[PDB]
């Protein structure tokens, strides 16, 4: 029915709200390792 | 990178309660 | 369908589930930025 | 990281009855 | 045929690919965190 | 990892990307 496809588009677009969060977190994610290593180098 | 995750996490938790509501509705 | 209709209340709530579990690793990445930054300016 | 790992235990199990559920269904 | 079977199938399917990219996300930040306290507790 | 997820992540996006087309093709 349409209302069951404007859920099934509403739980489609929510996976892409997801998949688009967790690709931006990795972005973030290689940000701090590459931190992390470069203060570790520094010291130890 | 903050921003543009916290914008989707924001759009995602509205995105969720409507689908809940939807669900629920069936 | 209505057949589907338990699926679709699980896919529903594995949604809920997944976005919990990003929301929570977002929180715990901000940490990380803030512990790399204090550790950056300790070091230089 | 706890509440992380709960959070993740409880997506893998409602996965698995996804499965189960979509087998079913077909 | 079913007509929402293929969407549903494919949904089920994204939602395992998120869990398993959170769950390597999680590896990954776990490792970060541990660095970013063992050099806080390292550093003199 | 960092290569892993990227994969997983790839992944991702191909299904997401056949799941609005099946998603057009229903409506």
């Amino acid at each position: 029915t349409v209302q069951a496809r404007q859920l099934l588009s509403g739980i489609v677009q929510q996976q892409n709200n997801l998949l688009r969060a967790i690709e931006a977190q990795q972005h973030l994610l290689q940000l701090t390792v590459w931190g992390i290593k470069q203060l570790q180098a520094r010291i130890l | 990178y903050t921003s543009l995750i916290h914008s989707l996490i924001e759009e995602s938790q509205n995105q969720q309660e409507k689908n809940e509501q939807e669900l629920l509705e069936l």
